[PDB]
This record gives structure tokens, C-alpha cells and sequence, in this order.
């Protein structure tokens, strides 16, 4: 989880359906509800800070070069999709489907629309295919996806020649695991639980909240 | 040369804290609310609570205490009631802080006293070294950081055949400058030519893909010729 | 002089093409600012500048030169 | 929910943008690179290992 709804609750209109008899005696009680309502925005503003943090962690959009010729390793399920209306890749959209008033409540806009996060993790996701690990130092610094994942390798204490001569077999077995992630996601709903659950507290804390208003 | 980008570094950093107070905010924050929220604290004793008088002597004055008692306990109710929503911030706004000092005892502890190789954990790009300097109820570090500046295009191969047998490098990269083929180290280049030292050989040169061919200069037979 | 966004109705802001970075947020990927003479303007965001890399499979870019850069990281 | 986004946002840049040799941080085996991948209200990481 990210970011949660950014809800604003109004000091009176909850308290006081307009009447100003009510409203005269919430006088009374002082500086109560402009602290609640000024808390709700600390809490407001601070997602749009969070969203910030996780995703606008590269300077610059980088985009993949046209033709996909990374050393036999596939991503055309991850990169994004032109012929889909929104700039999502396909892995995306099986998340966005799988995850699912008048009284004060409002709920304000996220200041980073969907559209605009899938060009951060679009961004990231190209640079991370033609650059390695050199953007997040400075400049992105083409190299070849072969070579990369050879580095990456000579990270984890394996010599470089063992993927020259296993590219065809890494390949496969890159290309087959990311087929079988669509089908966890794509099938079974229980992976998405964490963001479902962040969802559900909300909508039904404000129900309560609403609840709370037709009792004595 | 890196003597001069250092201390010429460092006195950006006077500079921008000089004139801007802008880099200081996260600090001034913290203040901000705690000090906002004591106001808030104070501002509630004038409220009256839905009493005959928000002072408390006035209510001790002005009636007798058997009927003057049901003024006050309605002051009580809205008073109390302030603390608890003020206390119940503190706490919340409390974990905040310690949640920021126990990372920043982490980042003192793998920054400072040690280099860290946590990409960006400590300073953006490559980190070298961290300066602890004390500020109001808080700490600021100078993560002193390496970052490439200029790069140049150069042809690349993942190994080089000699006599049927592929080398590649024990550090480094082959590139080429477009007639010769040279091994230089990861990030920075330092071309050199290509020798057994350099250069482990494994295998054979089918398997590997984009291999090229070459020559791989030994250091030993000039000295056995010699 | 109004301008209609998902935030809501926006009033004595004039509408640009142009794209920048973001400087007082209003939400739904529409930030604001104070620009020439000069006056308010509403913009949808800039995400930063648009950088494709020279990828292909034997070409490498290594660094020949280095910046030691110090930072400052407020806690 | 800060807490969770730091932890992704540490984890944003320890394991996407950079090889890390923490164990367990990025899934479990030996990591060798991660992808992100946006959702409703959070962020989705790809572990290769
Ligand atoms: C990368 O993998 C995708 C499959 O996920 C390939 O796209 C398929 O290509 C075949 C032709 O070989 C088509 O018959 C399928 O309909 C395609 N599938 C989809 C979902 O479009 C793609 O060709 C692969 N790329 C490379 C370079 O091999
Ligand atoms: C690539 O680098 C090599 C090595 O420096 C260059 O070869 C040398 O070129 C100089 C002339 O500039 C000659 O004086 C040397 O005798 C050459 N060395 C050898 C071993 O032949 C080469 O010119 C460079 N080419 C390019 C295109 O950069
Ligand atoms: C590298 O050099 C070798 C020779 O040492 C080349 O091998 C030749 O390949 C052709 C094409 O199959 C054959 O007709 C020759 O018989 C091979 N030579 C020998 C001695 O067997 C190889 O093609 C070269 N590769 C590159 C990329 O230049
Ligand atoms: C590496 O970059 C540094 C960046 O400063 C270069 O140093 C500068 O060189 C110019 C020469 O035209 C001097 O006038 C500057 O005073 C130098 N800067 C500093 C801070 O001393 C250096 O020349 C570059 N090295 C190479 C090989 O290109
Ligand atoms: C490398 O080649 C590409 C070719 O498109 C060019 O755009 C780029 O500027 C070159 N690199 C440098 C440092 O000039
Ligand atoms: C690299 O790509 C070119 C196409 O531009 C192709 O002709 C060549 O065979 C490729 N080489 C390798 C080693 O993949
Ligand atoms: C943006 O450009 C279009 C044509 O490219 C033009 O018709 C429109 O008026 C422009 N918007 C503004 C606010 O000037």
C-alpha cells in the first residue's frame, strides 16, 4: 500500500444540518472542529507527498527504444501497451480490475492521476532495461540487456560466464516465470488482499461515520 | 582536482543555507505544529463550554457554590475533553518523530560511520562519505556523493575470441574505439589493452552470442622471446 | 475567466498548453503558478523532460569524467 | 500507511533502481533486479531472483 483516500469532512454541515440554532451553540465549544478539519488536511496532503516518494524517484522520462531486442528476454507483458486507451501495461490492468456521501464528506482528487504514475513506472521500467543501475546514479547509460544481466550476476558471487553460456535457458525461464504471474493475479484475487483491505477500512469507516448520524 | 570539487562543493552548501531557508523547512515544521498546537491548547480556556462564564472565578463569584457546581462541571467536560484530543495528537505526532530518529540513527550509523552501498539511502548517486552537523532538534547530514558526469559512445562485446577459446574480463568491459579493442574498468574509463591478466577464459566460442574476434596479448612469451 | 477541472471550478486562472513543473498543486494532475506582465496560470504537470536512451545490443556508454557532489539530507 | 509507503519507497530504490545484497529484502533467493508495476492506490513489485 501507497496512499489511501484523501477524504475532508466538514466542521458544521456534519454537525449542523444548516441550522444556525445549531450552529450558535457550536460556537460555544470553541476551536474544536477547525483543529479536526485542519488535522484531516495534514493527513490530505501528506498522500500526495507519499505517491511522490515511491514513484517520482527518476529526474527525467525515459522511454524504451522502439524495437525490442533485449537478448531473448521478454517484456512486452510489463512495458506499456499503446492499443490500451490509458498508457498501462498488461500486468497493470489485471491489477486495476482485480481491486474495487452528501453530508460534509468530500473526497478529494489525488494530485497524481493513474495516467501520470504509469509514466513514473514506465519511466522507471525502461530505464531500468537499457541502463541498469546507472540512472539512479546520474546520467542512464545504455548497455546491452545481456551484459546487464552478466553484471548482475557477477553481483550475486556467480562468474559472468555462467549466463553467456545459460542466455537461452535464463531467457525461457525469465520469459515462462513472468507467464505464470499473470495467471496467480489474473486467477486467484487473494494476492491483492493488502490494497483490498486498505480500501475496505475506509469506505467502511465513513459508513459508521454516516451511521453515526441517525442515532439519538 | 577532486580536492577543489570538494571544497568548492562544500561552499555551495554555506551559500544555499545562507540566503534560502527553504532546504530548513522539515525542521520548521516541527515546530510549527507543536507550537500551533499549544495555541490551540490555551485558546480553549476562553471557550465557554456552553457555561454562564469561561472564567472560573467569575462562576466562584457571581453564585453560590450548590447551584454554581453545575456551571463549573460543564467547564470541566469541555476543558478535559481539549487535553484528551491535544494529549491523543502529542502521541500520535510523537511516533512520527521517534519513527524519523530511529532512521536517522540508521542513516548515522550506515552513512557516517560506514560507506553504505544502499543505492540512494545516503545522497543521491554513488555515496562516498557523510558529515553530521547538529541543528535545532534535529540533524543534517552532507552525504558527499560520486556521480559520473561526462560518457562516450563506445562499441561493446560481451567476449573476445583468440584461438577458439572465449575470454572475458575479470573487471570491466571490453569496448572499442572503433579499430582497437580494449578492456577498461566499470565506471570510469581507463582503457588497457587486453592480456591473459585481464581476461579468464572459459568455455568455447560458439556458445556465447555476439562474441568477437581478437587478439589477446600475452605478457609472458615477449619476456620468454626475449 | 473561469476554467473548469476535476478539482473544480477555478477562477481568475488562465488556461496554458504548456507544460512545467508543478508549483502549487490543485489536484487531478493540474498545478498552478505565477508567470508572465505577469499573471496566474493553470497547467497541466510536467513529469520531466523527455529522454530516450541509444539502446541497442553493442553499444555501452561508460563515464570519463567524475563530479563529487555533497548534498544535504534534513532529518 | 507512511510507514508502508517509506518501506516501499526504500524498497523503490534499494531494489529497483540498484542490485541489493540484503537477504529477504527483495524476495527470496539471491536478487538480481525488480520491476515496478502501478495499482489502485499502491505499487506492485517483481522480484527477479
Ligand atoms: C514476447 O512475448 C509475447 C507473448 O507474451 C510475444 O507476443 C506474441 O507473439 C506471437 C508471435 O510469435 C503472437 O502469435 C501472439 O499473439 C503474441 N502475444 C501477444 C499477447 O501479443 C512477443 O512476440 C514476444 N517478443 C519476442 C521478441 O519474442
Ligand atoms: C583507438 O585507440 C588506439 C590506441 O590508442 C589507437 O591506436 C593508436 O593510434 C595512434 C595514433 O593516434 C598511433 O600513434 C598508435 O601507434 C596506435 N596504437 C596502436 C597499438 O596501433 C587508435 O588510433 C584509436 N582509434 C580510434 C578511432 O579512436
Ligand atoms: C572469427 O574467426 C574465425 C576464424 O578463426 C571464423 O571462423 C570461420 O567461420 C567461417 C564461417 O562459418 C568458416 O567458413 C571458417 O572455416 C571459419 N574458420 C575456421 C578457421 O574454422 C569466425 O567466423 C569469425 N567470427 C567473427 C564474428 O568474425
Ligand atoms: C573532468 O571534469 C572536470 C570538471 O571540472 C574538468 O576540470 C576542469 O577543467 C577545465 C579545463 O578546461 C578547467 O578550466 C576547470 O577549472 C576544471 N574544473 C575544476 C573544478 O578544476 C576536467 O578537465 C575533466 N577532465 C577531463 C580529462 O576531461
Ligand atoms: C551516442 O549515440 C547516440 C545516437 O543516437 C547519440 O544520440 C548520443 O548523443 C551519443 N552519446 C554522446 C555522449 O554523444
Ligand atoms: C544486434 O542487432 C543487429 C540489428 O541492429 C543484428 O544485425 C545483430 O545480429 C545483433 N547482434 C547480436 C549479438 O545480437
Ligand atoms: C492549445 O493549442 C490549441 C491548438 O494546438 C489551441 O486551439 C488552444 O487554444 C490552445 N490553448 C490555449 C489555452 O491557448
Amino acid at each position: 500500500p501507497v496512499s489511501m483516500t484523501k477524504t475532508s469532512v466538514d466542521c458544521t454541515m456534519y454537525i449542523c444540518g444548516d441550522s444556525t440554532e445549531c450552529s450558535n451553540l457550536l460556537l460555544q465549544y470553541g476551536s474544536f472542529c477547525t483543529q479536526l478539519n485542519r488535522a484531516l488536511t495534514g493527513i490530505a496532503v501528506e498522500q500526495d507527498k507519499n505517491t511522490q516518494e515511491v514513484f517520482a524517484q527518476v529526474k527525467q522520462i525515459y522511454k524504451t527504444p522502439p524495437i525490442k531486442d533485449f537478448g531473448g528476454f521478454n517484456f512486452s507483458q510489463i512495458l506499456p501497451d499503446p492499443s490500451k486507451p490509458s498508457k498501462r501495461s498488461f500486468i497493470e490492468d489485471l491489477l486495476f480490475n482485480k481491486v474495487t456521501k452528501f453530508n460534509g464528506l468530500t473526497v478529494l482528487p489525488p494530485l497524481l492521476t493513474d495516467e501520470m504514475i504509469a509514466q513514473y513506472t514506465s519511466a522507471l521500467l525502461a530505464g531500468t532495461i537499457t541502463s541498469g543501475w546507472t540512472f539512479g546514479a546520474g546520467a542512464a547509460l545504455q548497455i546491452p540487456f545481456a551484459m546487464q544481466m552478466a553484471y548482475r550476476f557477477n553481483g550475486i558471487g556467480v562468474t559472468q560466464n555462467v549466463l553467456y553460456e545459460n542466455q537461452k535457458l535464463i531467457a525461457n525461464q525469465f520469459n515462462s516465470a513472468i507467464g505464470k504471474i499473470q495467471d496467480s493475479l489474473s486467477s486467484t484475487a487473494s494476492a491483492l488482499g493488502k490494497l483490498q483491505d486498505v480500501v475496505n477500512q475506509n469506505a467502511q469507516a465513513l459508513n459508521t461515520l454516516v451511521k453515526q448520524l441517525s442515532s439519538n | 582536482l577532486i580536492a577543489n570539487q570538494f571544497n568548492s562543493a562544500i561552499g555551495k552548501i554555506q551559500d544555499s543555507l545562507s540566503s534560502t531557508a527553504s532546504a530548513l523547512g522539515k525542521l520548521q515544521d516541527v515546530v510549527n505544529q507543536n507550537a500551533q498546537a499549544l495555541n490551540t491548547l490555551v485558546k480553549q480556556l476562553s471557550s465557554n463550554f456552553g457555561a454562564i462564564s469561561s472564567v472560573l472565578n467569575d462562576i466562584l463569584s457571581r453564585l453560590d457554590p450548590p447551584e454554581a457546581e453545575v456551571q463549573i462541571d460543564r467547564l470541566i467536560t469541555g476543558r478535559l475533553q481539549s487535553l484528551q484530543t491535544y494529549v491523543t495528537q502529542q502521541l500520535i505526532r510523537a511516533a512520527e518523530i521517534r519513527a524519523s530518529a530511529n532512521l536517522a540513527a540508521t542513516k548515522m550509523s550506515e552513512c557516517v560511520l560506514g560507506q553504505s552501498k544502499r543505492v540512494d539511502f545516503c545522497g543521491k548517486g554513488y555515496h562516498l562519505m557523510s558529515f553530521p552537523q547538529s541543528a535545532p532538534h534535529g540533524v543534517v547530514f552532507l552525504h558527499v556523493t560520486y556521480v559520473p558526469a561526462q560518457e562516450k559512445n563506445f562499441t561493446t562485446a560481451p567476449a573476445i575470441c583468440h584461438d577458439g577459446k572465449a575470454h572475458f574480463p575479470r573487471e570491466g568491459v571490453f569496448v572499442s574505439n572503433g579499430t582497437h579493442w580494449f578492456v577498461t574498468q566499470r565506471n570510469f574509463y581507463e582503457p588497457q589493452i587486453i592480456t591473459t591478466d585481464n581476461t579468464f577464459v572459459s568455455g568455447n566460442c560458439d556458445v556465447v552470442i555476439g562474441i568477437v574476434n581478437n587478439t589477446v596479448y600475452d605478457p609472458l612469451q615477449p619476456e620468454l622471446d626475449s | 475567466n473561469v476554467f473548469q477541472t476535476r478539482a473544480g471550478c477555478l477562477i481568475g486562472a488562465e488556461h496554458v498548453n504548456n507544460s512545467y513543473e508543478c508549483d502549487i498543486p490543485i489536484g487531478a494532475g493540474i498545478c498552478a503558478s505565477y508567470q508572465t506582465s505577469q499573471s496566474i496560470i493553470a497547467y497541466t504537470m510536467s513529469l520531466g523532460a523527455e529522454n530516450s536512451v541509444a539502446y541497442s545490443n553493442n553499444s555501452i556508454a561508460i563515464p570519463t569524467n567524475f563530479t563529487i557532489s555533497v548534498t544535504t539530507e534534513i532529518l
